[PDB]
Parts: C-alpha cells; sequence; structure tokens
RNA sequence: CUAGACCGUAAGGUCGGGUCGAACGGCCUCUAGUGCAGAUCUUGGUGGUAGUAGCAAAUAUUCAAAUGAGAACUUUGAAG
C-alpha cells in the first residue's frame, strides 16, 4: 500500500495506565503511545513530538489523560537512515475534547 | 559540544542564576566559540544567550 | 599464530584473535560454544537475533540459577540469556576473521566456523566493602578468544593351513 | 611434558618421543640448612560455591536535537 501515510487516532490511555504505578504513569504513557503507533504502522521507529511529550506531563507525572488524539505519520528514513527505511512520527492533536472521534485518514496535500 | 562552562559564565555574566540562563539550541557551535566573559557579554548583547524571565510568585490570593 | 589444536587446512582457513577483553568469560564461552561449527552467515544472522532478543544462546555448563526461557526449546534446553557484550566481541571478531578470509582469497558461501576457542585472560582486581570493615575481592573475568573460519570441502589377511584349505574346499564345491 | 618402552619387592633407576637452550653426570669416598599430605603450618597461586547473594533508604523522571564508533546516564532546549 500506500507506505508514507498520516492518520488521526484516539488512544485510551484510561485502560493503558489501569494500575500502573503513580511515579512512572506518564513514562508508561510514553511507552504505550509507542507501543500504539508501532502496532497502527509497523514501525519499529517511533519519534515523539516534545509537545506531544508536554501533553503527556502537562498534569505531572501522576496525571495522564484518559484519552489522547493523535496525529501518527509514517514517513521515510533519510539523514544516513537508522536500520528501518521507515519511521512514525506522533504528535498531539489540539481538540477541546478527545472524545467521540474515529480514526480518519489525514491528506498531506 | 559541551556548553557547561558557557553556561556558567553566563550565568556571573547576566547576573542571574544558571537556572536562568537561556543558550539557543540552534546556536551551539557560535556559543561554543565563546570562551570569555567578553564574548560571552556579546552573544548576551545579540541574544544568542537571554536572561530567562522570573517565574512569578503572584500575590492576588494572599 | 599458536592457537589452540585445529585439524583443517590452514591453506583454505582465516583466523581471528581478542586477547585481554573486558567481557565474561563464561558468558562468551556459551556465546561461542552456540556457533561453533555453524556457517559463517548463519551464525552471524543468528547473533543478530540473538541481539534483538528473537532467539536466545544457550547456556550448558555456566548455567546454574539461571532463568528459563521458551527460546531454548530449538536447542533441547530450557536455560538460555541474551549476552549482548560477549555477541557484540564474538561478532567483531567474525567480522575480522571474514576480512581476513576473502583476504587470502577464501570464498564466502563455503565458509563455516571450524574452531571457536574462549580461555580466561588475567583477572582485573576491584575491591568491594563489606560490613564490618572487611574488603573482599571484586573481580572482572576478562576473555581471550580465538577462532578459525573454514571452506567446507566436499592389510593382508594371516590365515592358518586349515583355514587354507577349508577355503579351497569351499571353492572346489562353489562354483 | 609424555594412559610409549625396559630393570628393581621397593625407595628408585634407565630408554624413546616433544619442548628447550648451557651446562651436567657414573663410580670410589667426604659432608649436610638432605626426602612432606597433614602442623586451624608459612608464602604465593587457584577452585567449587557462581554468572550465584546481590547492585531496593534520601518521592522522578520524560521528549527532541547536538556530539560521538557507541548515549537511560555528556551538552543544549523543552517538560515534570
Ligand atoms: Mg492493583
Ligand atoms: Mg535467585
Ligand atoms: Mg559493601
Ligand atoms: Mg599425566
Ligand atoms: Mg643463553
Ligand atoms: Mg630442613
Ligand atoms: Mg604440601
Ligand atoms: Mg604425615
Ligand atoms: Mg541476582
Amino acid at each position: 500500500l500506500k507506505d508514507v501515510v498520516t492518520r488521526e487516532y484516539t488512544i485510551n490511555l484510561h485502560k493503558r495506565l489501569h494500575g500502573v504505578s503513580f511515579k512512572k504513569r506518564a513514562p508508561r504513557a510514553v511507552k504505550e503511545i509507542k507501543k500504539f503507533a508501532k502496532l497502527h504502522m509497523g514501525t519499529d521507529d517511533v519519534r515523539l513530538a516534545p509537545e506531544l511529550n508536554q501533553a503527556i506531563w502537562k498534569r505531572g507525572v501522576k496525571g495522564v489523560e484518559y484519552r489522547l488524539r493523535l496525529r501518527i505519520s509514517r514517513k521515510r528514513n533519510e539523514e544516513e537512515d537508522a536500520k528501518n527505511p521507515l519511521f512514525s512520527y506522533v504528535e498531539p492533536v489540539l481538540v477541546a475534547s478527545a472524545k467521540g472521534l474515529q480514526t480518519v485518514v489525514v491528506e498531506e496535500d | 559540544a559541551n556548553l557547561r562552562t558557557q553556561k556558567r559564565l553566563a550565568a556571573s555574566v547576566v547576573g542571574v542564576g544558571k537556572r536562568k540562563v537561556w543558550l539557543d539550541p540552534n546556536e551551539t557551535s557560535e556559543i561554543a566559540q565563546a570562551n570569555s566573559r567578553n564574548a560571552i557579554r556579546k552573544l548576551v548583547k545579540n541574544g544568542t544567550i537571554v536572561k530567562k524571565a522570573v517565574t512569578v510568585h503572584s500575590k492576588s490570593r494572599t | 599464530a599458536r592457537y589452540g589444536a585445529t585439524s583443517t587446512n590452514p591453506a583454505k582457513s582465516a583466523s581471528a584473535r581478542g586477547s585481554y577483553l573486558r567481557v565474561s568469560f563464561k558468558n562468551t564461552r556459551e556465546t561461542a560454544q552456540a556457533i561453533n561449527g555453524w556457517e559463517l552467515t548463519k551464525a552471524q544472522k543468528y547473533l543478530e537475533q540473538v541481539l534483538d532478543h528473537q532467539r536466545a544462546i544457550p547456556f550448558r555448563r555456566f548455567n546454574s540459577s539461571i532463568g528459563r526461557t521458551a527460546q531454548g526449546k530449538e536447542f533441547g534446553v530450557t536455560k538460555a540469556r541474551w549476552p549482548a557484550k560477549s555477541v557484540k566481541f564474538v561478532q567483531g571478531l567474525l567480522q575480522n576473521a571474514a576480512a581476513n578470509a576473502e583476504a587470502k582469497g577464501l570464498d564466502a558461501t563455503k565458509l563455516y566456523v571450524s574452531h571457536i576457542q574462549v580461555n580466561q585472560a588475567p583477572k582485573q582486581r576491584r575491591r568491594t566493602y563489606r560490613a564490618h570493615g572487611r574488603i573482599n575481592k571484586y573481580e572482572s573475568s576478562p576473555s581471550h578468544i580465538e577462532l578459525v573460519v573454514t571452506e567446507k570441502e566436499e592389510k593382508v589377511v594371516r590365515l592358518t593351513s586349515r583355514q587354507r584349505g577349508r577355503i579351497a574346499a569351499q571353492k572346489r564345491i562353489a562354483a
């Protein structure tokens, strides 16, 4: 299919961080997002925008949001590439509410 | 690069703590070439090194 | 030169060494024994899969109180590990011996690890501090590693008078 | 060094082969700091234990870039 594609996802961080230790809720949220992007785009290489990291840690280490709207852009690895030819780039989506949104495909052009 | 010395110099020159010294991440090489307090002063002047204003302790609730 | 016992043709062999290597001797012995006798490219692919935890190094001698894994299944074992530091050192020597082999003119596709040997290098000494003002040794167990890659290559009977006569008798009553 | 050989009940002696590099034996006598398994023996070296016990107090780290062969840990920025 189209190796380079970008989509809109909402991730239920509530169930993924359910029961997780308080001091590692936000670091676990980072790892769950990387796992999420790996599952959806099939890329081992996942890179999170610092503004997405800021979104994760907005309410501190213990107060990750239940749902988070993400824009995942699978692209072509360049600049003296690593092993993989493709990588996923995750950046946050500014929405007043991250609820009641479906996975959609973003047109680059 | 290692800018640990430049940030300490910038704190001394500007007169703030190291916690208040902002070094431009896009000017790492130019900062690295600044090894003297005179060079730090010129970098503060042209804005490569910025004073990074105080976080406010508001009294309005008090 | 002067390796351990080898029984191969030096003309179609190449070799590599690393001495005094700061890497666990027990782990490196197991890693070496895991690729002993394998074809060279099969072992290098396998070592890459060990690095990313898809396949394991079976631990057969130095394994008391190791954990258990399903990745030991293919080797008939339950105790297997992923010694990344040993694997890096071995695959570094595999690369060198390969470089030596096609420097000598050897063919790549017929190369197999004919000899791989790990020996204890001299220990590097540190100290660890114990209860009641006691000091104990805190030692590294370094490794000497050597390996050779080789191209895969493709009574008079004494009879008594009775025995001779019986043979003659069988010949005159058989045809 | 040598599950190669021979002599002696034995302490031992001799020979072959490998390694090695500068001295050393047989016999008659003289002399002793003259023979080790032990001494919680002395000094030094080395194991099993064992890749084991563990590396858990001081609330806590995270994203990206830069550097570099290599970055959980270096630097810078962002954030907590
Ligand atoms: Mg629970
Ligand atoms: Mg245990
Ligand atoms: Mg201690
Ligand atoms: Mg013997
Ligand atoms: Mg000499
Ligand atoms: Mg004596
Ligand atoms: Mg003794
Ligand atoms: Mg005795
Ligand atoms: Mg342990």
